[PDB]
């Protein structure tokens, strides 16, 4: 499941921490930033305890210094069944939803409800189906022989089971699963009879299976609101859900919690590029954190003393001081040459690229010279130059060829500045002719 | 996949929820087109529209659009 | 499809919503011999018939299907 | 177990019977005058006589305004409506902002209805309709574990019965007042008619067939306005799939509100209903446009308007939507002429220490007395909220090293791991490339 | 009832004589004699109804009584005459243009008066007998209806028979049929059959059986505005748009047809035209486009008398970049007449506070009233008006039935006015967020 | 004979097997390093392993930036999807620009599926329904079953149809003597036409006559389909294709773009991953091309920063011709090519160079060859000198008026007098600007 080619954070499998919340130097694909990893482990234990709500954590640092990778490590270490909503800053500027409504829907997608229920199923391999019908079809008599590897039985069939069996046509040798109460019959395939292919079930025919459901609060809000059905969870046109239905859902969840029929799980809402939000969104977030049904919010930004959007003054991190008073700030740092070399080694092993040692030294030098992401991007295009001349290992001259072909930012800025007459400036003045 | 608890405790009426009572209270008892409580408005609207039955507005206001 | 495991009321509600007899009878028509059987051999008047034939016609014969 | 989120150590204003605030009561530390003024406002709301009265409480950030509003809401009780609001929620893309303001105004006026629930349930043993093509009535005989009961029914309920496909031997559910019919399933006595079947099987109800109950319905005027003004039309009781046409919000006219008021005033005079006015609380009131500020003047002069409570933490600030209007707290002076202003004062050291101890007690944490003075000094040096939010990382770091008591080394470690706004700003100024 | 004590509920009409001379204190109005005389002149202009499309402007400083004057005009106008009261911020809609919203507000303030006759036969159905011919082309009906006093037999047409198949009757439902109009309705079930069917159902309701004369005669009078006729003739089922506001830019040709048919009905004698007043409170937030539309729309024959209230000085007109008196352009002020209002003195403030304390069921001593009068002289008037009602609650918490000077002093100390809050902000402005977003949170430097 | 418009003289990048670009082949002249870099990018796309890679083509106006993207699209082939965009197309009035960008991201990931269809087909010979007991009972349809007799070549079958199938049967207006086609996967029915076993010339409805279908009535066939992920997203968002009430009403309402939630995309990804694991599907990632990238503002750039870091997103190719320009939606930031530096850090810039006189001359020669015109050598030299003096595009667009003026003089070649007359009749930008400077009333 979960198809994926290769991501930019695909080498991260979680936070590398021991039992005493101390970071290993290199574990689970994360290198360096020991204080940030320890703080994120503390935040992970805050989420896993689940006894407090509505805390804001800000991750700030220079660009391309492990900011989104920390959130990916936290999300991988969180595990399944716990919600994790990752949105961007500019995603809430909708055309059919207000900004506060989009923020409310993002907030209420990170709180789950755990419900455990048990059902009865009949799963086995069909041996023989005998159906007797009349001329007009008024009455039908049926016999079905079904089996597992441990038992054999024959069932006398009713009318509705006969109609549910001629629909979704089953034959001998099929493996099917029958729910008695709902009448849903699912064909799991054929058994191991050559005469898709599924091994025959074992044990008892009638098993009692318990499944654990995890339903977000937003789904119950959409379902309980009678204006739209459950299809609005897929089409997306919920359209400004009112507040009384949310109050009813909150009271009913609090009522279910006392009787033990349900459990509250909290999640993490991750807002990447939080500086793109407007001032009214910040004012809504200032009051959305003071509720019992609120998740733990992680925000990331790289702005330093920038202009707040929707205002005319400059604020630290692009955020007003009311939001900064409610938050605790984790600061990330820049990397040395050894961290860059280790990260490039991990990215080389992820992309199945064999690198020579001198090519790794050249990539580390051009990584500490210009950027980490440029040297990370150079590997996958140097491998194609390596394969073009029919060679497996990436050599020094392949990295030099990739450096010659694809430019970085600092060289392109200089090449623009020396030849400014050939490009369109801010005044729309360009020169296209070569002569004169 | 929907849990059974949500369906039996939020949609269908039982002895411990007030779906049917609130439905009758909001859609019938407090409807402003009820001729038992708002006969003057029904008479005014029947003079305005020319409808020959005073129960037509209560019928129209409580049916879905496609069925109408 | 929405399923609730171990409940027959949800199946009846879903089958009533997806295959409503009034709307599906409105989007189709009765066969002619059936109409003759109910109007003559059963005494049902024409005005007590269900509403039929409200599906809009396509532009051509080719525009009526995607195959 | 229990979830604590920035509040819920506040249980009330902590006043006595004479309205004099004790120093430590109800989870409140200090703030005598604002608590006494809020108690006077609570008494005025419980008087239930006046309409459209507005107050505003202003002060610095992190000083106790929202705590005072929630304490008022706890003091009034759950039967009185209380609608919290932020000033940025009025800007919707479906209707105008004045319509949203009037909707939130009418969401804060409640009603109390005395109702009676009557329920028959049990196995069907007899289903004999009688005509005079039209059925005159139908006789249904129910059965439970305590005996049987035979009921007559009008054909309207019979149509709902044949809607539900009810046969002999099914367990049904009939509400007497509303006529709701629900089919639960086939009885367990008929579980062996076939080996494999589609029907689900339920046991007999152990209680009596006939059950009666007294219930109290709480509604608001906005719910009646919504229920009387559906644009597409009515809806069924069960609709798992939505309508084909999407119904959006519409500008509800004054005529519908007048007719709803007439119907409710007729129902009150018979003793059926009871009118409970409530509180509309708007936090961050400086995020309102000048047009909403102008419409608030008209809305506060109505005959049915509730008590409005506003909060703001601005000083002399320009009003949003204008260019050269400078007024205190970001509120225009023509509105300012209509409210009463309650001042809210900041805190000194010992109340900060006592609040930190209270939040440590609520969060079930044990703090040494040596670490408490350092936490109070940290709170006075940087922020109260920074000291309050640092308790849980301190508890987690103490629990990691198998300790159940906060040691000042954990406070130093949590100070090193997590920064405040001022140290982050000092990092921002002394840096080269975008932090 | 569903009315609480509002801001100005003590005003029941303008306090005028029969010679349009204002009394010093009558009908809840104190002082402002010239504005009351001007409002009486405008009220007589409305009651005459032969002058169409006049704009007056009530201008004054804040807390003077412009909206109080409009409320007095509305109360003295009486019933069955349309008085529309809107604010300036209400016309900025998302589904309607400002021109269309202003046109709807204009057409909501002028109505027509229609009188009709009713012959109601209200009673409980005892038994209905239907006679069908052998051909079946006509159906005859014998209806046995009753009240609590007497019962008659009626013969029925086939249209009655088909109208009683719909919303069907079950021999004991309460119906009422007209004779000339033939309107059919079903009120509900009688109370005598309430212990019959053991469960009510969905649509049913129980009503008392009507008593007395079976056949009644009643004349009713309806007042329909032109906007309601526009909404009704705009669609197929238009009353849902009348109650939900989903009209959506009704065209002009239906308005011309409705104007022509209104003139035709007036000429025939079926209906007469009742004009009214449109009140636009806080007119200074209207755009320049709305002002130009008002200038053109004031010159039509089907126009009401427009009352506008504003309290701005020489301020900027919205949508432009210059300033103007009252925030209104000069061409709009040309086609208008201005009623100005003057500020009060100590005695009128004392009388207004006494009237407001009388309305709010609050008893004050003379010293407390003089203290509140001094506060209303120094501060504004609404501050003292709120101080009365909070001092009443303080006195009730002190287990006293009268408000004394100590309760007024405690309410003065607890709740601040504008000037003290301004001084407190300007003394400690480092703790408040200023216009640049700078604030000092910590208490120790 | 054929239509030419500013392109279609370009058939590919024109490289050998070692990736070395020839000087003139494949319709390209010059730009050796850019063509070699685009060949490396083409090999990276054909590897089908990476996700969310991006390059930027930077250069002056009229230097061959869009030409290189079209050459990449021609070198990839028609099976690999390619979605060309302009920067102004992301601003829609029905849905936000973020959803439009995600839609164009999902529109560039292809999929090839071997699909199996259960097919009943034949010629209708008997169409007999039977009735219900109480048609006016309110619940249940009027009829209960429909008996359909189908005849194909060397076979004949009879079916008892469900009423729900019969609604789609009678919506197609079939009759006795028509060849039909029933698809059991969806219940869709196609009416092919009248059978040719009966008479032909007695019809008035211009129908089509078809022989009997070969083989048996009941069939199973395998069909290879090409489907993008965006097609599955919009199919599940607006469901049309069933036989229910909702699927029937979905075809009649006016379609509108909606904000498709990420839950539907996760479900579609899970189903596609299951199809790939079953061995019946193959994933073909593609290229998304955004020309004139400077028209985007800061919000779309900030969302693109997140969207490039997903595990599905295809290779994105951008283009711009600005030197140092403020980003749209901002006030005072200044960044190269109108692209903010946080997005610039994730790119790989490919520089593009201006041409010379000889390259201009041979480009003019090849474009005159493509447009089927004969040009004299002196006229070609004058056209090359004009292209150096004014613009390459101005010398390019003056070829066809020269051909028209040559054809009006009853000639085939193009001579110097036609070039001079096209100079005098038609102006360029510099001479028009010089006229506007020395003008009377804003000419
Ligand atoms: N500690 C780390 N371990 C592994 N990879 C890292 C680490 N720090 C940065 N990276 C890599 O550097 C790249 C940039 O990181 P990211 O935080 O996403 O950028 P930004 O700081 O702009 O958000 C990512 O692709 C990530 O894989
Ligand atoms: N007197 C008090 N006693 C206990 N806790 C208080 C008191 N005053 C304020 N607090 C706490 O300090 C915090 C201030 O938050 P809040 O009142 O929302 O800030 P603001 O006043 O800026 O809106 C709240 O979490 C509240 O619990
Ligand atoms: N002449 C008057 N008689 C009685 N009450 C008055 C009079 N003038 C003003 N008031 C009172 O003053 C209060 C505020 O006056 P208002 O009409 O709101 O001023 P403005 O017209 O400037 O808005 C109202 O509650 C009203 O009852
Ligand atoms: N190397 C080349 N060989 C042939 N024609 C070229 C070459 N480079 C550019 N052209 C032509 O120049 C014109 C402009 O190129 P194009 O990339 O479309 O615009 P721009 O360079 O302004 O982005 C195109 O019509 C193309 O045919």
């Amino acid at each position: 499941k979960s198809l994926s080619l290769i991501a930019a954070h695909s080498h991260i499998t979680g936070l590398g921490l021991d039992e005493n919340l101390q970071p290993r130097p290199t574990s689970e694909g994360m290198v360096g930033q020991l204080q940030a990893r320890r703080a994120a482990g503390v935040i992970l234990k805050m989420v896993q305890n689940g006894t407090i709500a509505g805390r804001a954590v800000l991750v700030a640092g220079p660009p391309s210094t492990g900011k989104t990778a920390l959130a990916m490590g936290v999300s991988q270490s969180l595990g399944k069944d716990v919600p994790f909503t990752a949105i961007a800053g500019s995603e809430i500027f909708s055309l059919e939803l207000s900004k506060t409504e989009a923020l409310t829907q993002a907030f209420r997608k990170s709180i789950g409800i755990k419900i455990k229920e048990e059902t009865e199923l009949i799963e086995g391999e069909v041996v023989e189906i005998q159906i007797d019908r009349s001329i007009t079809g008024g009455h039908k008599q049926g016999k079905l022989t079904i089996k597992t590897t441990d038992m054999e039985t024959i069932y006398e069939l009713g009318n509705k089971m006969i109609d549910g069996l001629t629909k979704e046509k089953v034959l001998a040798g099929d493996v099917i699963s029958i729910d008695k109460a709902s009448g849903k019959i699912t064909k799991l395939g054929r058994s191991f009879a050559r005469s898709r292919f599924v091994q025959c079930p074992e044990g008892e025919l009638q098993k009692r299976k318990t499944v654990v459901h995890t339903v977000s609060l937003h789904e119950i809000d959409v379902i309980n609101s009678r204006t739209q059905g459950f299809l609005a969870l897929f089409t997306g046109d919920t359209g400004e859900i009112r507040s009384e239905v949310r109050d009813q859902i909150n009271t009913k969840v609090a009522e279910w919690k006392e009787e033990g029929k349900a459990e509250i799980v909290p999640g993490v809402l991750f807002i990447d590029e939080v500086h793109m939000l407007d001032i009214e969104c910040f004012s809504f977030i200032n009051r959305a954190l003071e509720d019992e049904f609120a998740p733990i919010v992680m925000m990331a930004t790289n702005r330093g003393v920038s202009k707040t959007r929707g205002t005319n003054y400059k604020s630290p991190h692009g955020l007003p001081l009311d939001l900064l008073d409610r938050s605790i700030i984790i600061t990330t740092k820049s990397y040395n040459e050894q961290e860059i070399k280790t990260i490039l080694s991990i990215r080389a092993q992820e992309e199945e690229v064999e690198l020579s040692s001198d090519a790794l030294d050249l990539l580390t030098k051009t990584g500490v010279e210009t950027s980490l992401r440029y040297s990370s991007n150079l590997i996958s295009v140097a491998q194609q130059i390596a394969m073009k001349r029919k060679n497996n290992t990436v050599e020094v001259e392949d990295v030099k060829r990739a450096y010659l072909l694809f430019l970085d930012s600092a060289r392109s800025v200089k090449y623009v500045q020396e030849n400014e007459s050939q490009y369109i400036d801010d005044q729309g003045n360009v020169q296209i002719s070569i002569a004169k | 996949s929907l849990p059974r608890l949500i369906y039996e405790d939020l949609i269908l009426p039982n002895y411990n929820n007030d779906v049917d009572i609130a439905n009758k209270l909001k859609n019938v008892k407090f409807n402003i087109f009820n001729p038992s409580t708002n006969y003057e408005l029904c008479l005014f609207l029947s003079k305005l529209t020319g409808e020959p039955s005073l129960n037509e507005f209560f019928r129209v206001s409580t049916t879905p659009l496609l069925k109408r | 499809t929405i399923e609730v495991l171990g409940s027959s009321h949800v199946t009846n509600s879903i089958n009533n919503e997806l295959f409503d007899p009034l709307i599906s009878q409105a989007l189709s028509d009765i066969p002619a011999i059936t109409q003759y059987n109910m109007h003559v051999k059963k005494g049902i008047p024409v005005e007590d018939f269900p509403k039929t034939g409200l599906f809009p016609e396509p532009l051509n014969k080719n525009f009526s299907s995607n195959i | 177990v229990t979830r604590t989120a920035a509040h819920t150590h506040i249980k009330g204003l902590g006043l006595d019977e004479s309205g004099v605030a004790k120093r430590v009561e109800g989870g409140f530390v200090g703030q005598i005058e604002a608590r006494e003024a809020c108690g006077v406002i609570v008494d005025l709301i419980k008087a239930k006589k006046m309409s459209g009265r507005a107050i505003l409480l202003a002060g610095g950030p992190s000083t106790g305004k929202t705590a005072l509003a929630l304490a008022i809401s706890q003091e009034l009780g759950p039967k009185v409506p209380f609608c919290p609001l932020v000033g940025s929620e009025l800007y919707s893309v479906e209707v105008k902002k004045t319509e949203t303001l009037m909707e939130n105004f009418r969401r804060a006026i409640g009603l109390r209805i005395k109702e009676t629930k009557e329920v028959y349930e049990g196995e069907v043993t007899e289903l004999t309709p009688e005509d005079a093509k039209t059925i005159s009535h139908v006789i249904v005989g129910l059965k439970s574990a305590k005996g049987t009961k035979t009921l007559r029914l009008d054909p309207t309920i019979y149509e709902s019965i044949q809607r539900e496909k009810v046969s002999i031997g099914d367990v049904i559910y009939i509400e007497a007042n509303t006529g709701a019919v629900k089919r639960v399933g086939r009885s367990d006595a008929y579980a062996t008619e076939f080996d494999l079947e589609t029907e689900e099987y339920v046991p007999l109800p152990k209680g009596e067939v006939h059950k009666k109950k007294e219930i109290v319905q709480d509604v608001t005027l906005h719910d009646l306005d919504v229920a009387n003004a559906r644009p597409q039309g009515g809806q069924d009781v069960i609709s798992m799939m939505g309508q084909l046409l999407k119904p959006k919000k519409t500008e509800i006219t004054e005529k519908l509100r007048q007719e709803v008021n007439k119907v409710v005033a007729k129902y009150i005079d018979q003793g059926v209903a009871e009118l409970i006015p409530g509180v509309l609380f708007i936090d961050e009131v400086n995020m309102l446009d000048i047009e909403i500020f102008t419409y608030l003047n008209k809305a506060l002069e109505s005959n049915i308007a509730p008590v409005v409570v506003l909060a703001s933490n601005r000083g002399m600030t320009t009003v949003r939507g204008t260019e050269d209007v400078i007024s205190p707290h970001g509120v225009p002076p023509d509105l300012i002429d209509r409210l009463l202003i309650v001042r809210t004062l900041p805190y000194d050291k010992d109340e900060i220490r006592t609040i930190i101890e209270r939040r440590a007690t609520v969060e079930r944490l044990q703090v040494e007395s040596s670490a408490l003075d350092l936490l109070a000094t940290m709170g006075t040096e940087t922020s109260l909220r920074y000291a309050l939010q640092l308790l849980a990382p301190c508890g987690i770091l103490a629990q990691t090293s198998n300790r159940k008591e906060i040691v000042v080394n954990d406070v130093n470690e949590a100070k090193l791991l997590f920064l405040d706004a001022k140290r982050s700003t000092k990092i921002l100024e002394t840096s080269a490339n975008y932090l």
